[PDB]
Formats: C-alpha cells, sequence, structure tokens
RNA sequence: AGGAUAGUGGCCUACCAUGGUUUCAACGGGUAACGGGGAAUAAGGGUUCGAUUCCGGAGAGGGAGCCUGAGAAACGGCUACCACAUCCAAGGAAGGCAGCAGGCGCGCAAAUUACCCAAUCCUAAUUCAGGGAGGUAGUGACAAUAAAUAACGAUACAGGGCCCAUUCGGGUCUUGUAAUUGGAAUGAGUACAAUGUAAAUACCUUAACGAGGAACAAUUGGAGGGCAAGUCUGGUGCCAGCAGCCGCGGUAAUUCCAGCUCCAAUAGCGUAUAUUAAAGUUGUUGCAGUUAAAAAGCUCGUAGUUGAACUUUGGGCCCGGUUGGCC
C-alpha cells in the first residue's frame, strides 16, 4: 500500500537541460516532480500498450480504454478531438504540467508568474469551487477552471489584510495625533 | 455566529433504539468554528428535546474552514438517553458523574493481593515478612 | 544441432546441466557453499567491531610510493586478527592502541583496493565517534 | 605486510596548511528559487567561441 | 490447535461482509448454528454494517437484549448468531420483515418482504433417512429435522416451511424447467431455470442452467437451490432478478440511468 | 488372527512368507531451511528473497510422563531427571517473559517498567465483570505520501514586443546587474477557545503575538576520464594523502590539504554488505567449443533423448450467428 520510482542514468546533460527547462517554465523545486509525472505517464503508456496488443472490439479493451480516456479527458490532458487510445501513448510531461494548478493559475492570469502562483497557493489563498487548496500538484478537472478564484478569506479576495497592513496601520495611522 | 446555518442530512429513524440519527453540517464562516453546545441548543430547538435527549459527535472541519461535519442523535426521552448513550458522552454533557476509581494497575495489584484468602486474627502481626 | 537437446521431454537433462554448470560462477559457488560464514572474518556481516592491537605503516604497491597507516585489529566475535586502513589525513593520531574501532569493507567486495597490499577493510568509528566527524572537528574523541 | 614506516609524518600537510578562513557571503536561495536562478543563468547569459558555453570558466 | 478456534481475524472473514483488513484486527466469528461459518451472516453484521441502525457492538447487544429482533419466529438474542440463506428476520420496529437473500455480486441482499411472505421460508432437503422407530425424516440446509413428510420428497427437492409450526405445506421437485437460485460458487446469485443435469457417479453431479437472457452456465448441484417453476417464484426476488448485467452494461446504466 | 485405539492401519505384538525403495537420484550428508499466500527486480523468459500483520505446522530451558476435561501429551497445569537459578531464623520451600513493558549479556544491528477497555472482538451462570488480546499516546530519518526556506514593485546601467497604426505622444509592460529602497503575503513557532479523544497530546478550525538579513541563515557528495561540473589562487613536493577502475602526487598538482567559483540530488545525501537488472558473463527463449577456456584417443552399448511416409479427401444443398455497405 505504497508507491513511487525514479530514473536510470544520473547524468546525461540533454535530460538535465530538458528537466531544468520544464522546471523553470512551470515553477518546480525538484526533479522528483518531473519523475513523478513520468512515472504516471509510464503506467498509462504500458496499460494502453497491453490493451492495444489485445483485440479490437474486445471487452476489456473497450472498458478500460474508454475509462482511461475519460479520465484523461476530464482532466484535460487528452483533448476531446483525439480520443482514440494512441495519443494516450503520444502524451507528454508538458501536457500534464499544463494542467497542474499553478500553471493553470498563471495561464488564467491572476498571479503574473508561476512562482507567485505557487506562493499564493501554498499561502492559503486560491480556492477551487469553495474548497481552499494549497497543493500546486492538483490536476484541475477541466470544469473547476471556471471556479478557480481567490478565497472568501484570503485578501486579494476578501477579508482582513492580515499582519503587515494591520500592523503598519497602527505604526502609521494611529501615530498621527500623538 | 454570522449565519451559523446548521443542516441535517441522512436522517434515519431507529425505533428499536428510539432515536433519530443523522449527519450535522455546520456552515460557520468568520467565527470561533463550532460550539457543540450551540449546536445542541439550535438542534433541540427544532427536534423538541430541550437539551438533553440530543447527542452529537465527530465534527471534523473542512480544510480551509467555514464548514464542519459530524454525527448527531436525538432521542425521544432523557431516560432512553441515560440508558442507551454511553457514560463518557453523558459526562461530556454533564448528565452524569464520571466515577472516581483507582488506576488500572492498582486495581489489578489489589485483585492479585485478594487472590490470597485470609483474615482471622493476630496472625495479622507478621506481614512484614511476606516478600521482603 | 546446437549441442543442447531441444526435445520436448529433455527438461531433466537441461536442468541437471544447469545445476552442474552453475558451479563455475564465483557468486553462485560463494552463496551455496558458504564462505562468508566459514571464511571471511565478517561472518557475512557488513561491519565488525574490533580492538586495536597495533598501528602499522604498509608500504604501497608499485609504481606508487607511500606509507598507508593501517592498524592491526582483533575482532570481538571471532578473535581474528585483521589489517584495516585509516583514511583521511591524520586519524592515526585519533586512534590509539587498545581502542575499540568499527570496521567496514574497503569497497571491492573481498579483494583489496588500490596500492594497499593485503588490506580489505577500513575504519569508520573510534570509541563511538566517526573519523569523518573527528577529522572535520564536528566532534571530539572521548578520553574519559 | 610491513612494520617499518615512520608514522611521525602523519598529518603533515593538514598541519602545515596556511589556514584560510571562510569568507562570509550573501545567502543563496534554496529550492524553487534556486531552480529559477539556474534557469536564468543557463538560458539567458553565457556562451563561448562560435558554438560553446562553460559554467565555471576560469579568468583568462 | 488444541480445541476449536473462538476468534476470527478481519482478513480471514468472508469477503461478502465488507469491513477492512490491515491490522483492523478482529471480525465477528459466527457461533455454531444452522448455517456454516462462511455461508452465513451474523446479526451484528446485518445491523451495524448493512442497515446502519447501530454503530457499535454494544448498541447491537442493547437491541438484541430487548426481544425486538427474531430469526425464524424466534428471538436469538445472541450477537453472532449465524443467519443464512432464506432466513427471515423480523423487527417490530417499522414492522420490517427482512429476508436474507443474495444479490448477483454474491453479497447478502437486504430484501424487505411482507408479513404474509415472512410467514414461511424454504428449505433444500439434504438427506432423507429413517430415524428410530421407523420414522422418516428430512434434513434441510438450515439444520431443520422434519418428521413424517410426504414420501415423494426425495433428495435435493425443496420444501415450504410454515416457520411457526415446523411443518411442510408444499414441496417442489428437482427437474428440468424449474427455477433455481444458485447458492455458493462463482455464479452466486443467479437465477436460471434448469436446462439439464449431468450425473457423474462418484463425481459431483453438475447442473446446466439458463438465465432469462439465454445466458447458459453450469454449476454444482450442491450449490443449486430450487425455488419454483418458470416465471413463478415462491419468494419476492431482489432488485436485479439474478441476471448479472456485465460491467459494460452496468456503466451504460449508471451513466445513462441518472445524472445526479 | 488377536490386542489396542475414537476409529483405519505392523499401531502393537504370535505365526507365516520374503519381500519393499533405487541413476525417472533411493539411502546418506548439508541447509547461515518452518511451509505457503506472497516480496524485490525484471521487454519477454527469468534470478533472488519469504523470521512477519492472513492461512497451518510446531514449540514454551531440554527430554519424558500424566491428571482433569468435549477438546491438552497443556507448561501464565502437575510429576520426575538433567541444566540454570531465588528465599531463607539451614529444617525446608518455590521456580520457569520464544505474552506486556524492562534493557544482563550477545553483538554491526532494534522503542515506554506509560493510559484505557471508548472501538475490534473474545470469555463467563453473561446487555452490567474481565481482557498488556486489542486500541491510545511516547521513542522512532526502517520504509512511503504531500510539501516551506521567499514573491512583486520603483531609481541607475545593457534591449525591446504590442494599444490608439495621427510625425520621438502617453504607456495596462518587459531580459538581467546594484555598500539602492519600498510597502504587501504569509506560514514554521507560541496560544484564549472550542473541536478531537475513554481522558489527554497532536491534525483539521481559529482571536492575539509571530521576516529583511549579522537574521526563521539546507545539507550531502564531487569538479582528470568513466560521469553534469575549474587551461583560478595558496600550501605540500613519490612525503602527506587521494583514488570503486584507469590513475594523481618526485618544486609551475585541471586529482592531495584549504579558499573562491561551479556542479548533481535535496530534507534528504553518502558509505559498507547482500541481492536484482545490466549479464546473450548460465544462455529453454539465448552463449561458446580449428587458433581466445572447452570435441572426450577410438569404437561398441543400456537407461534417457529423438525417430521415414501412408488410412475421409473433395464436391454440393439448406439453417441461422458477427461485421460491413443503398436509404
Amino acid at each position: 500500500s505504497k508507491t513511487y520510482s525514479t530514473p536510470k542514468r544520473p547524468y546525461e546533460s540533454s535530460r538535465l537541460d530538458a528537466e531544468l527547462k520544464l522546471a523553470g517554465e512551470f515553477g518546480l523545486k525538484n526533479k522528483k516532480e518531473i519523475y513523478r509525472i513520468s512515472f504516471q505517464l509510464s503506467k498509462i503508456r504500458r496499460a494502453a500498450r497491453d490493451l492495444l496488443t489485445r483485440d479490437e472490439k474486445d471487452p476489456k479493451r473497450l472498458f478500460e480504454g474508454n475509462a482511461l480516456i475519460r479520465r484523461l479527458v476530464r482532466v484535460g490532458v487528452l483533448s476531446e478531438d483525439k480520443k482514440k487510445l494512441d495519443y494516450v501513448l503520444a502524451l507528454k510531461v508538458e501536457d500534464f504540467l499544463e494542467r497542474r494548478l499553478q500553471t493553470q493559475v498563471y495561464k488564467l492570469g491572476l498571479a503574473k508568474s508561476v512562482h507567485h502562483a505557487r506562493v499564493l497557493i501554498t499561502q492559503r489563498h486560491i480556492a477551487v469551487g469553495k474548497q481552499i487548496v494549497n497543493i500546486p500538484s492538483f490536476m484541475v478537472r477541466l470544469d473547476s477552471e471556471k471556479h478557480i478564484d481567490f478565497a472568501p478569506t484570503s485578501p486579494f479576495g476578501g477579508a482582513r489584510p492580515g499582519r503587515v497592513a494591520r500592523r503598519n496601520a497602527a505604526r502609521k495611522a494611529e501615530a498621527s495625533g500623538e | 455566529s454570522d449565519a451559523v446555518t446548521i443542516r441535517t442530512r441522512k436522517v434515519i429513524s431507529n425505533p428499536l433504539l428510539a432515536r433519530k440519527q443523522f449527519v450535522v453540517d455546520v456552515l460557520h464562516p468568520n467565527r470561533a468554528n463550532v460550539s457543540k453546545d450551540e449546536l445542541r441548543e439550535k438542534l433541540a430547538e427544532v427536534y423538541k428535546a430541550e437539551k438533553d435527549a440530543v447527542s452529537v459527535f465527530g465534527f471534523r472541519t473542512q480544510f480551509g474552514g467555514g464548514k464542519s461535519v459530524g454525527f448527531g442523535l436525538v432521542y425521544n426521552s432523557v431516560a432512553e438517553a441515560k440508558k442507551f448513550e454511553p457514560t463518557y458522552r453523558l459526562v461530556r454533557y454533564g448528565l452524569a458523574e464520571k466515577v472516581e476509581k483507582a488506576s488500572r494497575q492498582q486495581r489489578k495489584q489489589k485483585k492479585n493481593r485478594d487472590k490470597k484468602i485470609f483474615g482471622t486474627g493476630k496472625r495479622l502481626a507478621k506481614k512484614v515478612a511476606r516478600r521482603n | 544441432g546446437k549441442g543442447k537437446p531441444r526435445g520436448l521431454n529433455s527438461a531433466r537433462k537441461l536442468r541437471v546441466h544447469r545445476r552442474n554448470n552453475r558451479w563455475a560462477e564465483n557468486n553462485y559457488k560463494k552463496r551455496l557453499l558458504g564462505t562468508a560464514f566459514k571464511s571471511s572474518p565478517f561472518g557475512g556481516s557488513s561491519h565488525a567491531k574490533g580492538i586495536v592491537l597495533e598501528k602499522l605503516g604498509i608500504e604501497s604497491k608499485q609504481p606508487n610510493s607511500a606509507i598507508r597507516k593501517c592498524v592491526r585489529v582483533q575482532l570481538i566475535k571471532n578473535g581474528k586478527k585483521v589489517t584495516a586502513f585509516v583514511p583521511n589525513d591524520g586519524c592515526l593520531n585519533f586512534v590509539d592502541e587498545n581502542d575499540e574501532v568499527l570496521l567496514a569493507g574497503f569497497g571491492r567486495k573481498g579483494k583489496a583496493k588500490g596500492d594497499i597490499p593485503g588490506v580489505r577493510f577500513k575504519v569508520v568509528k573510534v570509541s563511538g565517534v566517526s573519523l569523518l566527524a573527528l577529522w572535520k572537528e564536528k566532534k571530539e574523541k572521548p578520553r574519559s | 605486510a610491513k612494520v617499518h614506516g615512520s608514522l611521525a609524518r602523519a598529518g603533515k600537510v593538514k598541519s602545515q596548511t596556511p589556514k584560510v578562513e571562510k569568507t562570509e557571503k550573501p545567502k543563496k536561495p534554496k529550492g524553487r528559487a534556486y531552480k529559477r536562478l539556474l534557469y536564468t543563468r543557463r538560458f539567458v547569459n553565457v556562451t563561448l567561441v562560435n558554438g560553446k558555453r562553460r559554467m565555471n570558466p576560469g579568468p583568462s | 490447535a488444541r480445541g476449536p478456534k473462538k476468534h476470527l481475524k478481519r482478513l480471514a472473514a468472508p469477503h461478502h461482509w465488507l469491513l477492512d483488513k490491515l491490522s483492523g484486527c478482529y471480525a465477528p466469528r459466527p457461533s455454531a448454528g444452522p448455517h456454516k461459518l462462511r455461508e452465513s451472516l451474523p446479526l451484528i453484521v446485518f445491523l451495524r454494517n448493512r442497515l446502519k441502525y447501530a454503530l457499535n457492538g454494544r448498541e447491537v447487544k442493547a437491541i438484541l437484549m430487548q426481544r425486538h429482533v427474531k430469526v425464524d419466529g424466534k428471538v436469538r438474542t445472541d450477537t453472532t448468531y449465524p443467519a443464512g440463506f432464506m432466513d427471515v428476520i423480523t423487527l417490530d420496529a417499522t414492522n420490517e420483515n427482512f429476508r436474507l437473500v443474495y444479490d448477483v455480486k454474491g453479497r447478502f441482499a437486504v430484501h424487505r418482504i411482507t408479513d404474509e411472505e415472512a410467514s414461511y421460508k424454504l428449505g433444500k432437503v439434504k438427506k432423507v433417512q429413517l430415524g428410530k422407530k421407523g420414522v422418516p425424516y428430512v434434513v434441510t440446509h438450515d439444520g431443520r429435522t422434519i418428521r413424517y413428510p410426504d414420501p415423494n420428497i426425495k433428495v435435493n427437492d425443496t420444501v415450504k416451511i410454515d416457520l411457526a409450526s415446523g411443518k411442510i405445506t408444499d414441496f417442489i421437485k428437482f427437474d428440468a424447467g424449474k427455477l433455481v437460485y444458485v447458492t455458493g460458487g462463482r455464479n452466486l446469485g443467479r437465477i436460471g431455470t434448469i436446462v439439464h443435469k449431468e450425473r457423474h457417479d462418484g463425481g459431483f453431479d453438475l447442473v446446466h442452467i439458463k438465465d432469462s437472457l439465454d445466458n447458459t452456465f453450469v454449476t454444482r448441484l450442491n450449490n443449486v437451490f430450487v425455488i419454483g417453476e418458470q416465471g413463478k417464484p415462491y419468494i419476492s426476488l431482489p432488485k436485479g432478478k439474478g441476471i448479472k448485467l456485465s460491467i459494460a452494461e452496468e456503466r451504460d446504466r449508471r451513466r445513462a440511468q441518472q445524472g445526479l
């Protein structure tokens, strides 16, 4: 009841280039996150490989392939134009990272950087629906895109300015008619 | 307490225990988060028990806050409550007194001492040499 | 016809052939006969505590030239006497005689390492503290 | 195999080093910030003669 | 060893009670009773886990020690009483008569029935013997001995029992064209109108069955249980009727059935 | 044939006969051997592990014997012998943690003499008692999951995309560097409270307090190749030491000792041992055998392995399934 694994060659500069580019583009702190997405993608790919080896119009193929496709579609990784169980193999880590929330925050605006987006998420701001979320790796399901907003709490979306403004109001505005 | 907004989901009647058992859902923005006894009052006000045939527990808050969910009971009589509900909940609600008993290992030591049968007379006077 | 039997009922010959021919790789022979538990001062263990009998200067193998500053160590669970290398410039001063050390393997899975002849182990700890820590002055040796 | 070797010479160089002390310098960021830093330092600034780059080039 | 086990761990309990395993600890061991350990359902499970009338074993005991609940017209205040197939459970709270039957996935379907249907139950005769003083008796699947039955009641037939008097009202023979409720096996909970039978002396008599969808299958006669004729069962059947809609049909349903 | 057994049976004996197993590996020896479900790693085939959280075998220091009972060859039950060992007013008496917690030894190598029956369930003449079973917390970097250590501006330097497509007009902006500076966001940590709980501690909630660096300061390994990362500085000078391997070091060390800079993984990183892949370097899939290791000196020959071709083909006529494709 536990799980995860990592890569083979510890070097190979081409990989390092690609990984660091993805990390800079998507606001990541580790290679473990890219490794995690590649792991998920590998599970998906080998499942679809087995199903494609099976016969067409085979019940297990139909069932599990339609299920996998439905899951990836409702996450938004697999576009609804390509729904045939071969782009599931053609998928990529960019296509998953684009559906991460941090990336979705930035691309939806609202943060003016992916690093600012990560900070806002982990600082008890952005909520999804009404549930507050503090995990950049969240995988929006294509429908909460129109529900990502600042929280009812969380200044920039609501109530008390918190600490710094609250204290500077007393350092400054109270300190007027001493 | 701004729009405390209690709701009761999944209501089951249990006549063979004489209760209504349900799920309490509190929507509690911008306050000190629940007040179980406020729930007891607000819920007896709608289920007609006045305080004490109502038992309620579990009450986890959603991450981010503003909402909590727990389990709730409302009985048809305080007597039925005092016989069916357990004593730790009755103590929580003040409808009973938690007995002042000895520690567990002390009770056990006492039992193991009392497993040895005697009291008659002046043979009392030489128990300094039992185990030493 | 490739020597081996291909017949559908030749599985006995094939597997008995394997059984007889697996006794030509070193790892299999080691595992099965048991050489860790019979030979090998560490009885199939990774580490072993020992008492320092002596300090030693082993002259390196050619074409190098140096003295490697090892110790003769008596093991506690076997009584076997063993040479072990003290790395990390100094640390022969941080060990002393009749000190309890902890030895580990010197890396090459039995066989010896580099220019040090006869030596198969290295010192990791002295009197409960790591030589790395003592060398980087993160800790100091207990004298009392 | 060998008893004779003058163990006095141990610790020679580490004792004889001209001890230099570490310069206190600004604090480097840690984590996500460091990856940002490296992405900049790689895909912004440096290259070298007609096809090349180096990441720790000595002064020349 | 050294005498019989009194405990039963979570993971060892039959899968059709549905609780939790990894060091979740213990499970309720059915006491000795009319039914077998695995092919049974204790009342603690029927009441805490299925109906949700209770949350704890002490609550279940508080229920059972009030003569509220009775199995086959008899109270059975035992917590781990093994109730089984075609057993009638009667609660005067809500006047709910529960028949224990099987859903198609093999769990114990919680069938609610009328009092007139709870008046009786059914029983598969396991053996027919002469007892002492030349008195014939039949033994059912629920360990019920019945003396002096109709002499035409041969083995594997089923019997209608009045449950207040342990007497026989009517019997149904084992023949082709008779309904069947499979008890035990992979094909547990299916209902399929015996096609024919395969003898195999000394070798576990087999039965070939045919669902209403003409989905033929095969089971073992020890696992077969007749209940009536073609299209005229003797019990109210559960929601599903023993068809085993495949996983594909099931998802087609619960996607087109309802957007909720 | 009898006896014994709950019962079968050389189980035990009486009489009788002389059989039974074995190169299709008997018997014997070894096992750092409880067995399985299963674990690790594998394109596929496979190799290794499996003391364990299920299942069943055993055992309660070693042996043996037995009472009671439905059930024990019982050990938190007796009897004896052996070995260890406690109390003593020396006459005798009482023992068995491979249950719980301790932490004497052994060692490379493993936690609190804690709280509780509130859950899981079990036992009992039993809804009420008991339960170190079990749960709860404490220690715990065994392993796993998520994931902070900072984000955004303005002025001085090196560039510019797009809005009004009305000339160098304002700009919702933009890529890096500052003994430049701002207000914003917090949480880790304290903590009134309630919640949680058998009762507490924590988690989830949450008033109040809680960042500007000299501060709430991330290490671990390396920078010759393999193998990402120094044609920098100082020291030492076949010494000290590095180095898994190849190799550095002998007065200009890209390898040692340090500083600076840089790299890799990162709350994790090294080292040792073992094992798996790599290893088609065990080769059924799938090796090799003239000369690199290996064709027996040659023939016969049993087991084993392997073994030529041939026996109803072909043609029709209907029935009803799954797929297409007019509409």
